[PDB]
């Protein structure tokens, strides 16, 4: 809900269709079908949940509009937040500026997240009144201070090095206050509410909060989710953060990394930091440079390696960066040490389920005949073909204001935007009217 | 909240002729009424602001 | 006086509310399909509930797809937002396309803003800090906060100022006696000059002498002011700017553009819905149009699709004029309009259509009223014929001779000897050709 | 306890200069092959020879990367191991015969023991010990400095010359404040107050060392670690925090630069300076590189250029291909794709397939890695299918197969639990058999 509403291409999917057994539903969660393919992806999340062992990838295998990217973003929504997920495209990694090992560097350290907790001692009060002997006896004659709080409220004795340090951060009383009890630096939250009529108009510093409520120094643990990539950047800078939003990395050296590997496991054997297991996922693979094939092998086996999601549609086809060709046009070396899951096309159940589950995503009401003729273009057609056609025909039928949309609406919506068959054919039949790939096309009409 | 007490009733006393430019441009004690209004209202609004 | 480039003939679609294209309308002749379906567009843009479509634009050159899209871009009005985007300009040099084409969606969509503020006016007499009779041992009383009675000749009020404000107000050099303009939030510091009192005392200066401008010291104003998306994107990531030199150095450091992270992208889109529930901001769609898309790279290709599947991605209308060609950055991927299959899966295809003797003969009298150019009938006649034979294009370009040739011929309208003699000093692309083939060196 | 197809491996499994045990150390078959590899390590402890490559060369599936990790375990932390693949040389931001040359550099490591001194404790009492000067002066002359030093079980009261109060200067420390003192250099440093005094003060900022433990005076040892290719970066990175070059490392791209070579010399130099001193010791390094048939003809070259220098150490050489076209000549066509000049100017040891036994006792012993435990029947199936299909698609299989019993609720596998893991996932080979059975573009 904190995400844009907007419908994307799946806003009909929320998680994953499994059981406790790993049972699929026909029709279940926003996702229907591929059984064998949700039991398979319920597994790996099942698997990526207990994080025992590592260094492990898995890849699915299907023709486009399968549900490769479905089933992948459904299981990111069923992993929930807080787990680290961290979803790459096979062509934004080849950067101009940053090398595509230490960019495939990055989307591994991305991908795995470290949970880090941290305990506070501050004072927290309202100040009442501060006394100091400045001109009576002078250097720092060791003044008190009363501190009120909401609860309690206590009087305390101010040193030397406590004059120095409230001779900065100046406070008149009448103002809340913190200082931490161990490192003894006072911070100014803000006035009290007392002081809001003392002027029309303040700047932006003047603030008037409660006063705090209980006694006055606690004790309050924080945790903090932090992957290691952003700590790398970090220490790689003096103001890694700047970087971080940015993206202006530098091409962190390797040379920190095992520092902060050796960090990380001193935090972790101290109990100081926990590890949280992550999960990679990349899009159209197919296209990928042996480079990156090579270094991906490499890395696997690292202890820092989480599970690797790949989705291709490619058949045995060539692949980038050498001229001979492989399966699935990715090398034999990365599938030895993977996991393949196979998809299917949908039936005409499935695609009329399908059909009837994204019109209700889209708020769009249907006709039963309606549904069927969409379903049977969608056969003919392609399953992401019929979803844009019953789109527009939401428009066509408020157009023409007669709530659900008609049979006649869906055929004229058909009629009026081609389909890819008919956009070849046309486009075969009239080669001399299109610009064709030589540079020849013919202007003139008349003959 | 305790701004708009004394508003209301001052605006149920004197509002109909107090905020009247004709009856505050000579009355003794009808033109404090209007100012006063006028104050508070301006208060009302800057602690609102 | 008046500038027309092959445009500013159409006044968008015109569609009727039935949405049914007349003939004539707009700049536009016949061409029912096309501007039906871009109507169509229209209502799927304006339902405001619907993201990720897009449609691609298909046929064969000088059909009109500069002209419909100027047509949808005019009717979706300066308040709709709008990006145009050419093929070429996409290949940077200081960061990858990707980036471009993510900034590009993001400045598609947009977003107004309600924000009230308060003005303040008057000239200054008073440059003094906090008093402060009270020591209360630990104050030397004197602050870096001026007090400045704040005189308008209708209202005066003593402020304790910020450090910042007051450094904007040393900044002016400001002395007794001359108008100031403060701000209650920002603290913008701005005079109109000293006031016209201290005018006489120098024969000479400078500095402007001004009134006092009318009005209250303490005025509030509202603005609902539009910003698109990335503009915000860019003042995130990059600090847009200040008058200290902490901002001068801070702006000084990383003017380039890089990458933006989605972080600060989904807290901007947190705090942007926290401000609908609000009501101050409320969010408009965009529409991204690109031009001449059969060179963009296979990378791009594979990049967009899955930039569709993005619940932020705003419809993208495409036009493509090429058959059996292969995608740029392929070798044996060909495919109509060089666009591989899997990208026109999700895609709607549109086909422009070629037109009739009479169209030729429209378009042409729609130009020639355009550049309030009058003409004869026997000259329309032959310049609609050439027109056909040769090309829409060769008779527009043309058009502007003709009527140059009338003018120093002191007539004002073209005859056909005016369109003969500009034949006869310039050639079309087929005869460039003819007279190229029997070529002594490439002639 | 998290691990990655590895940490099965324990060493090399060898025994005192004799013959590998045939199972030892997580290590089936390859006897000779490990014995040769624990030769190798051998030479390394040496650290004599300088410039020696090694290659291993073999099928898929061989475990030359489970032996050069072995290799790694054996030489210990204290020994330097820089691991590297061919595909990190192409790098954008510099040649790659810089990022060659500084991983070539991050293998060998300097290593410095340091001995110091020192006094600490809590200060009883200051006094001076004033004298007479030799040259008559009606001012004062103080000749020793007596300081009260007191520590955990132990105080000590020591003199010191008054050239001291430089330094108690330097340090502003009067009483009851524990302050560092070392016996010959002098000077003083200061740590914190005594913890006994937190309660006078009811808020302070300061926190208050307790009492050093030991005596006062100890003498303890320093020991450091350092590569060469760091000293190599801090010589050569800007350090500084107020002048123009401080923040000119700032509001700028660090960018790494070709490093001169006079500055590698000198800092050859003073290295020597200091292990002839005896400060500083030299061990040498290895770099692991691995598929280095990704890598081109330029740097095959450079490391036929850089093989031969005296500050080389030894480099392994890992790529399981033979007869191959090089990258960059298309003609020229060598074994396992580098040039056969480098062949000549290393080793080479070939790598052989794992056996129907050894597949048995790999998928046991990474069962009791898993701790989870397999049957009779589906150990038998499974390296059956392992041995049929691949070692990686038997190998990978436990997890599917432990997930699964977990959800019948049976903590071991059962011959339909390993046959529905076989039926959900397919190896290559059933892949590209559906492949081409496929006509819909899969
Ligand atoms: N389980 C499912 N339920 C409903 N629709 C699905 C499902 N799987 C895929 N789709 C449809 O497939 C289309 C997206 O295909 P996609 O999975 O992105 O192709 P690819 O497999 O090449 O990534 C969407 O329009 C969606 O409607
Ligand atoms: N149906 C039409 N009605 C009116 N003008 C048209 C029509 N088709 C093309 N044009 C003219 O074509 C010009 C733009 O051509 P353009 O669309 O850029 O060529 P292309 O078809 O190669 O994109 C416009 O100035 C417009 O006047
Ligand atoms: N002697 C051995 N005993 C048990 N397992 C081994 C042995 N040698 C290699 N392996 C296995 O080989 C794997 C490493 O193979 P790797 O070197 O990456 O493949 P390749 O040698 O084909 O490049 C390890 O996971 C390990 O389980
Ligand atoms: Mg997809
Ligand atoms: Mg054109
Ligand atoms: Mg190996």
């Amino acid at each position: 809900l904190k995400s844009l509403s907007l419908i994307a291409a799946h806003s009909h999917i929320t998680g994953l269709g499994l059981d406790e057994n790993l049972q699929p539903r026909p029709t279940s969660e926003g996702m229907v079908g591929q059984l064998q393919a949700r039991r398979a992806a319920g597994v790996i999340l099942k698997m990526v949940q207990n994080g025992t062992i590592a260094g492990r990838a898995v890849l699915v295998a299907g023709p486009p509009s399968t549900g490769k990217t479905a089933l992948a973003m459904g299981v990111s929504q069923s992993l929930g937040k807080d787990v680290p997920f961290t979803a790459i495209a096979g062509s934004e990694i080849f950067s101009l500026e940053l090398s595509k090992t230490e960019a495939l560097t990055q989307a591994f350290r991305k991908s795995i997240g470290i949970k880090i907790k941290e305990e506070t001692e501050l004072i927290e009060g309202e100040v009442v009144e501060i006394q100091i002997d400045r001109s009576i006896t002078g250097g720092h004659k060791q003044g008190k201070l009363t501190i009120k709080t909401t609860d309690m409220e206590t009087i305390y004795e101010l040193g030397n090095k406590m004059i120095d340090g409230l001779t900065k951060e100046k406070v008149l009383a009448g103002d809340v206050i913190s200082i931490d009890k161990a490192s003894g630096k006072i911070t100014k939250l803000g006035r009290s509410f007392a002081r809001s009529r003392d002027y029309d108009a303040m700047g932006a510093d003047t603030r008037f909060v409660q006063c705090p409520e209980g006694e006055l120094q606690k004790r309050k643990t924080v945790v903090h989710t932090v992957s290691l990539h952003e700590i790398d950047v970090i220490n790689s800078r003096t103001q890694g953060f700047l970087a971080l939003f940015t993206g202006d990395t530098g091409e962190i050296r390797s040379e920190v990394r095992d520092q902060i590997n050796t960090k990380v496991a001193e935090w972790k054997e101290e109990g100081k930091a926990e590890i949280v297991p992550g999960v990679l996922f990349i899009d159209e693979v197919h296209m990928l440079d042996i480079e990156c094939f090579s270094f991906i092998n490499r890395a696997l086996e690292d202890e820092f390696a989480p599970i690797v999601m790949m989705a291709t549609n490619r058949g045995v086809s060539k692949t980038r960066g050498t001229n001979y060709k492989s399966p699935h046009g990715l090398p034999l070396d990365l599938l030895d040490r993977s996991i393949i899951i196979t998809t299917k096309s949908y039936n005409e159940q499935e695609i009329k389920t399908i059909l009837s589950i994204r019109a209700q995503e889209e708020e769009v009401e249907l006709s039963s005949d309606a549904l069927d003729l969409l379903t049977k273009t969608g056969v003919e057609t392609s399953l992401r073909y019929s979803s844009n056609l019953i789109s527009v025909a939401q428009q066509i039928a408020m157009k023409r204001k007669n709530n659900t949309v008609e049979v006649e609406d869906v055929k004229r919506a058909y009629l009026l935007f081609l389909d890819s068959a008919r956009s070849v054919k046309y486009v075969q039949e009239n080669e001399s009217q299109y610009i064709d790939d030589q540079g020849n096309v013919q202007i003139s009409i008349a003959k | 909240n305790k701004l708009r007490e004394t508003n209301k009733q001052l605006q149920e006393e004197f509002g109909e002729a107090s905020f009247l430019n004709f009856q505050d441009a000579n009355q003794y004690f009808k033109y404090s009424n209007k100012q006063k209004l006028e104050g508070t209202v301006d208060m009302l609004n800057f602690l609102k602001m | 006086v008046t500038r027309t480039a092959a445009h500013t003939h159409i006044k968008g679609l015109g569609l009727d509310e039935s949405g049914v294209a007349k003939r004539v309308e707009g700049g536009f002749v016949g061409q029912i399909e096309a501007r039906e379906a871009c109507g169509v567009i229209v209502d799927l843009i304006k339902a405001k509930k619907m993201s990720g479509r897009a449609i691609l634009l298909a046929g064969g050159p000088s059909t009109g797809k500069t002209a419909l899209a100027l047509a949808i871009s005019q009717e979706l009005g300066p308040k709709v937002p709008f990006c145009p985007l050419v093929g070429s300009e996409l290949y940077s040099v200081e960061v990858k396309k990707t980036e471009t084409l993510m900034e590009n969606f993001r400045r598609a969509i947009g977003l107004r803003i309600k924000e009230t503020k308060e003005v303040y006016e008057g000239e200054v007499t008073e440059l003094t800090p906090e008093d402060a009779e009270n020591p209360l041992g630990g104050y030397g009383k004197t602050i870096s906060h001026v007090i400045v009675g704040l005189k308008s000749a209708k209202g005066t009020k003593t402020l304790r100022l910020d450090p910042t404000i007051y450094e904007s107000i040393q900044r002016e050099k400001v002395s007794i006696g001359d108008v100031i303009y403060i701000e209650a939030n920002t603290g913008a510091v701005k005079r109109v000059g000293r006031s016209d009192a201290y005018a006489t005392e120098f024969d000479l200066e400078t500095e402007e002498y001004v009134p006092l401008p009318k009005g209250e010291v303490h005025k509030k104003k509202e603005i609902v002011q539009d910003v698109t998306l990335h503009d915000l994107d860019v003042a995130n990531a990059r600090p847009q700017g200040g008058q200290d030199v902490i901002s001068m150095m801070g702006q000084l450091l990383k003017p380039k553009k890089t990458e933006i992270t989605e972080k600060l992208r989904q807290e901007v889109n947190k705090v942007v819905a926290k401000y609908i529930d609000q009501g101050v901001a409320e969010l408009i769609p965009g529409v991204l149009f690109i031009d001449e898309v059969n060179m963009l790279d296979i990378e791009i290709f594979t990049y967009l699709n899955k930039a569709l599947e993005s619940n932020i991605a705003p419809v993208v209308v495409l036009a493509s004029n090429r058959g059996m060609t292969t995608v740029r950055g392929t070798e044996d991927v060909i495919s109509p309009h060089g666009v591989p299959p899997d990208l026109i899966d999700r895609l709607l295809i549109v086909r422009t259509l070629p037109y009739d003797k009479d169209e030729i003969r429209t378009i042409i009298e729609r130009r020639a009223t355009v550049e309030r150019l009058q003409v004869e009938s026997s000259a329309l006649d032959l310049l609609a014929t050439m027109g056909t034979e040769t090309s829409l294009r060769y008779a527009l370009q043309l058009l502007a001779p003709c009527g140059i040739l009338a003018q120093t011929s002191n007539r004002k309208e073209i005859v056909v000897n005016d369109v003969n003699e500009a034949k006869l000093l310039f050639l079309d692309a087929k005869r460039s050709t003819k007279i190229l083939e029997t070529s002594a060196n490439y002639l």
